[PDB]
């Protein structure tokens, strides 16, 4: 569970994502499919798989818009998240291990975009936001 | 990989008192089952809607025997396991789509299934120890391909 | 989450197993010490991790008492947990990725000691059931 | 592990780029707290009872250092890593008892200050790519002598 410090560390740091909200998504998600390469599995329907690639661009975009939204309700992540959560679990059919190589790489880029203010604190704080998140997304699985 | 001698006993011991034919079918079941996203790959094989569906299903079973087959050539040789798996991994990856997170499910499914069958004796401690390290190995060279 | 019928089926198993917890903690134990050795790393304070040794024995039924009294709070597993998960990460700093290398042992034993009536459906109910307890008991980690 | 040109130019030149003796000590300063069972490991270097202690702790900056050259060694041979840390591997298990899981964690800790230092354009997704590769081999090898 998050603290009221965990909440307020998370939503200073999205202070500095949401002006670059696009392109850390993009950033985020490519380095997961290069990478980690055993996501990509999920996503050969697309043109292309590489780093910056359109699709990879346009899903980067949608990945972010939920996380951003996710900032916002943090007091309820997993009601929040139950429709994604059936989605990936019924549509899409994703392994839900892989929800944390993508938290783990928003991470890497988050770090690298902000390297000032992200602090080991601020690190722990956004890990137990994207951990949880990871855990919403996979309540509605089996 | 460096197996001890009682490891390489142990696998080849185990694998010689189980049939293949028996328990692929049980752990391939088990697998869409316990790990229903796996059913991505099998809504070809035919009638897979509830539990029950998948267990008595020929096709589920004649891949549940094709799988355990294909470890067949893993005890045949320990020491090459990364280069007996390179065609499979490639197939999996880039004909298939296989996650091969997968892959270690269906390991843990393969190892429920045997324990079940052989006991808490036979399968003892040390056999599930050797068993787990073939496993893990033979996990890895099928996701060595994935690029 | 479990439903109603996940709590069902792990009531149902547990009738199997409570005759032989004892037994079954100390296998699933043995089986975590010496299947994955990594988990060694927390007991090497105790006079044997050796399968069937005295304090693999005691061990194990303290850990299967847990889990026999977690089945009479499946509606509250989190709560019920927040001493313990307090404990293990606290005083005995154990890296809460070791859970589920329990759980998957106990499943093993479970199926090994009752392979008729541990049917798929029963696994995926005792799997979510003990991914659950891990989750809980990693609730007060951070 | 087969490296390919690209990768092993990467990591070596990646190495060549970073400070170890700025890297370690954040690093590690950042597992203690990201991870903070690892502080099993550590209560003995001083203050450590806050966030910014840890970050401050000199005997903490000195092992993050160690950590760092611990894996020069690493670098400079990148066919040879199994071997040059079958002793670490043991004496991490047998005199330390660390669980090796968190191996994994200080490397994923190890990424994010490297990322941090070298920004997303020097640290491009293939620069990640071969650096995730040399730290899995590394971390697998110093899991690879716990029995
Ligand atoms: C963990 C954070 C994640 C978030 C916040 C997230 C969010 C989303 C959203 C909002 C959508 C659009 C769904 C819609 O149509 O309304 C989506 C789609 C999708 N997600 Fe995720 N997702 C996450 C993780 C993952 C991971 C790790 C994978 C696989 C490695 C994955 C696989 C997919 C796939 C395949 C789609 C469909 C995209 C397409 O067909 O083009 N997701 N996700
Ligand atoms: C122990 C792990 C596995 C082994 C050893 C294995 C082995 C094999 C083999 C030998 C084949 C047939 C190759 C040929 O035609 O020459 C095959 C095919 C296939 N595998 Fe796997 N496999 C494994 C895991 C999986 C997993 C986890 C999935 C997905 C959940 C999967 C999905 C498939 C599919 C869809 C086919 C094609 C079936 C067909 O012919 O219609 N496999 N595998
Ligand atoms: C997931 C199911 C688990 C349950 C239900 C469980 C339960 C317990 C309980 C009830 C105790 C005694 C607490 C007390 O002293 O009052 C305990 C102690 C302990 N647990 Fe766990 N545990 C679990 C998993 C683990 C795992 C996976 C590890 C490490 C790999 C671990 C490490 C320890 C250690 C080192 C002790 C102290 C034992 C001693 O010093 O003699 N636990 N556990
Ligand atoms: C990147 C992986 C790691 C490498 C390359 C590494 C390397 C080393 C080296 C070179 C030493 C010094 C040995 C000597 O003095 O002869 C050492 C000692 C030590 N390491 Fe590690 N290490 C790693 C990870 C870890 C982790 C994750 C922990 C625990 C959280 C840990 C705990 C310790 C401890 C407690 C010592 C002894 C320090 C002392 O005596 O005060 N190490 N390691």
């Amino acid at each position: 569970s998050l603290s009221a410090k965990d909440k307020a560390n998370v939503k200073a740091i999205w202070g500095k994502i949401l002006p670059k909200s696009d392109e850390i998504g993009e950033q985020a998600l490519s380095r997961m499919l290069v990478v980690y390469p055993q996501t990509k599995a999920y996503f050969s329907h697309w043109a292309s798989v590489a780093p910056g690639s359109a699709p990879v661009k346009k899903h980067g975009i949608t990945i972010m818009n939920q996380i951003d939204d996710c900032v916002g309700h943090m007091d309820d992540l997993f009601g929040f998240l139950t429709k994604l959560s059936e989605l990936h679990a019924t549509k899409l059919r994703v392994d839900p291990t892989n929800f944390k190589i993508l938290a783990h790489n928003l991470i890497v880029v988050i770090a690298a975009y902000f390297p000032a203010e992200f602090t080991p604190e601020i690190h722990l704080s956004v890990d137990k936001f994207l951990q949880q998140l990871a855990l919403a997304l996979a309540e509605k699985y089996r | 990989v460096d197996w001890t001698d009682a490891e390489r006993s142990a696998i080849v011991g185990l694998w010689g008192k189980i049939s293949v034919d028996e328990i692929g079918p049980q752990a391939l079941a088990r697998l869409l089952i316990v790990s229903p996203w796996t059913q991505r790959h099998f809504s070809t094989f035919g009638n897979l809607s509830t539990p029950a569906a998948i267990m008595g299903n020929p096709a589920v079973a004649k891949h549940g025997k094709t799988v355990m087959h294909g470890l067949d050539r893993a005890v045949q040789n320990l020491d090459d396991i990364k280069n007996t798996y390179v065609t499979l991994s490639v197939m999996h990856s880039e004909k298939l789509f296989v996650d091969p997170d997968n892959f270690r499910l269906l390991a843990d499914c393969i190892t429920v299934c045997v324990a079940a069958k052989l006991g808490p004796a036979v399968f003892s401690a040390d056999t599930q120890e050797a068993f787990q390290k073939f496993l893990a190995v033979v996990v890895s060279a099928l996701g060595r391909q994935y690029h």
